[PDB]
């Protein structure tokens, strides 16, 4: 992944969760090798908003 | 003839990420703004996608 | 046996093994990296343990 | 800054359950005009003592 | 100290304090009063604070332990002080 | 493959463990004649050491073949090592553990992803009841994984300093070594030891059993007692020497304390935390298989 810093504080942040949310749809499977990487964000967004 | 299920699941996927900004506690009040101009965006996203 | 080491004894050899670094290690070259300033001062968190 | 500080401690914001009563949010903020067609409301004008 | 003016005083006192909570239906939980009252008396500023803020729920616990690993592992923090 | 005899590898002369002292290779065991110990008031008692985890760390996707011995003498014994948690290649021991695996642990300590040829190696057996103990030093640094580092150097002074009825007891005194020693000794003594071939010692202790295991516990147990000296070296809280009439006598205090220290010396080897943790590590596994 082109790796994206991003503390989540602003609710706008979740733009960058859409950002992957597309790009697993447009691109499931160039997603599913670079999901992991793509985990280390969402945990991020996790630990923040939930 | 007329439902698109790419559309569709996209729809419902913002309807979601449209709660979740609701729900989400903010602390400053220009946070507060961006918290419902996300949603916005969101719905602006739909139709973009649709 | 081992072999006496050649520090151990008096005796001078002019044949020794001296590890070396290949062209592919580089050691002492300056890095390359994208630096990322946060999003917004006041967001910052100082404190917590 | 007392009676600001009393007030304030009792919270800026306040909802109005199903009981009707109005619950304080007990938390100090800036009211934004969002919060107009939230269920919230300033708290200045609660009209409770 | 006048035993009608400290009441009157420490009651008005204790009425001004209102730590963030969520209220729940469950019979095991435990407000977790500690971390609840220092995130109050810091305004919600520390990072520990602004956590109760957002999810103030992190403060109910049914095992104690898990009442602070909740925390630590939400902050990424090692400790708190 | 070399076949393991019936005692254990390191029945086989290309296995020597040897110290050079006095201009000639000597035994550990008559090196460790030369420690003399002073007891002080303090006292060491063995606890019970905790059973390792189950966990075998799991060995990442390497293409390369690991110098598996060499990580860990170099984390116990050597002189420069730092941070040897960091590169984390210990979980590779985890790849031998599987039956019928393609890898093979060469006699030149490196973990081979497949047999390859005119490179020989431990038999896969021998091995893989190895790496199913010692592959837990890859997860010496995972917090949940982590051994003593403080109690557990107690046994490193019981089975190096202690008398056979200190032993018996389970406790003894905190004692104080001393030999007369040459210039830099404790340096040449580890490096002496970190050249070792200690992965003989350490497959033959774990893949022996009954009267072969324990010929092998008496057989050996001053090679393990050496490498508890340098370990104790490395984490003893001072070094010094005494002068005594024309002769130098080395002194280290103390036995069986881990003083935690992590500034390097002259005089010895120094463990970083992470060679702490790996050394603490190293000694529940190995106490462990001592033990049975
Ligand atoms: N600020 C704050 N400190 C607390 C809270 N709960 C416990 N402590 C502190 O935690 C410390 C550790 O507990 P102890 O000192 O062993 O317990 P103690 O309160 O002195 O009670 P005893 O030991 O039985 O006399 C104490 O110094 C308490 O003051 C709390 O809810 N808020």
């Amino acid at each position: 992944l082109k790796k994206i810093a991003e503390s989540f504080e602003d609710p706008s942040s979740i733009v960058v969760v859409l950002e992957f949310i597309l790009f697993a749809l447009f691109f499931p499977t160039e997603f599913n090798r670079i999901k992991g990487d793509i985990q280390n964000v969402l945990l991020l967004f996790f630990s923040r908003w939930y | 003839t007329v439902t698109n299920e790419f559309a569709s699941r996209f729809r419902t996927i913002v309807a979601t990420l449209a709660n979740v900004v609701n729900e989400r506690a903010v602390q400053d009040d220009m946070q507060k703004a961006t918290r419902s101009c996300t949603k916005q965006w969101l719905r602006h996203l739909e139709t973009q996608f649709d | 046996q081992v072999g006496i080491p050649k520090l151990e004894v008096d005796h001078i050899s002019f044949s020794n093994v001296v590890s070396m670094m290949t062209a592919n290690i580089r050691t002492g070259d300056d890095m390359a990296v994208e630096r990322v300033n946060p999003d917004d001062v006041r967001a910052i968190n100082i404190r917590n343990a | 800054p007392v009676e600001y500080g009393i007030f304030v401690q009792r919270g800026a914001t306040y909802t109005i359950n199903a009981a009707g009563e109005f619950e304080f949010s007990g938390r100090n903020e800036k009211w934004d005009q969002a919060l107009y067609l939230s269920e919230h409301f300033p708290a200045l004008f609660s009209d409770v003592p | 100290i006048p035993a009608d003016e400290l009441i009157d005083n420490l009651h008005s006192w204790m009425r001004s304090v209102h730590l963030l909570h969520v209220r729940s239906e469950d019979n095991t939980l435990r407000y977790n009063w500690m971390l609840g009252v220092y995130a109050r008396s810091t305004n919600y500023t520390t990072p520990v604070g602004q956590l109760v803020v957002n999810a103030p729920a992190i403060l109910n616990y049914s095992n104690p332990q898990d009442a602070f690993n909740s925390v630590f592992v939400a902050l990424g923090i090692d400790y708190i002080d | 493959m070399l076949q393991q005899p019936t005692g254990g590898y390191t029945t086989l002369e290309q296995f020597a463990f040897t110290i050079r002292n006095d201009g000639t290779n000597a035994t550990p065991t008559q090196f460790l004649q030369l420690l003399s110990y002073e007891a002080t008031e303090n006292e060491l008692v063995k606890k019970t050491i905790p059973t390792p985890e189950t966990h075998l760390p799991s060995a990442r996707n390497v293409p390369g073949n690991v110098y598996i011995e060499d990580a860990i003498t170099q984390a116990l014994f050597g002189i420069s090592a730092q941070n040897v948690n960091a590169h984390g290649y210990f979980s590779r021991l985890s790849a031998l553990a599987l039956p019928n695996t393609s890898a093979r642990l060469g006699l030149d300590g490196v973990i081979y992803n497949s047999e390859t040829i005119n490179i020989p190696f431990y038999d896969p057996a021998a091995v893989a009841n190895f790496a199913a103990t010692y592959a837990k030093l890859g997860n010496a640094s995972t917090p949940r994984y982590r051994a003593d580092m403080i109690d557990i150097y107690a046994h490193v002074g019981l089975e190096l300093a202690g008398t056979d009825a200190e032993r018996a007891a389970g406790v003894m005194p905190v004692k104080r070594a001393k030999f007369d020693s040459w210039e830099g000794s404790l340096i040449s003594l580890s490096r002496d030891v970190v050249n070792w071939k200690i992965l003989a010692f350490l497959i033959d202790l774990c893949s022996l059993e009954g009267e072969a295991l324990r010929a092998f516990k008496t057989r050996n147990r001053d090679v393990f007692r050496m490498m508890l000296f340098i370990m104790s070296t490395a984490v003893a809280a001072n070094v010094v020497n005494r002068k005594v009439t024309k002769r130098v006598d080395r002194v280290l205090e103390y036995i069986g304390v881990n003083s935690m220290r992590t500034a390097g010396r002259t005089a010895t080897i120094t463990y970083d935390l992470s060679r702490h943790e790996f050394a603490a590590k190293f000694l529940q596994l190995t106490f462990t298989r001592w033990n049975a």
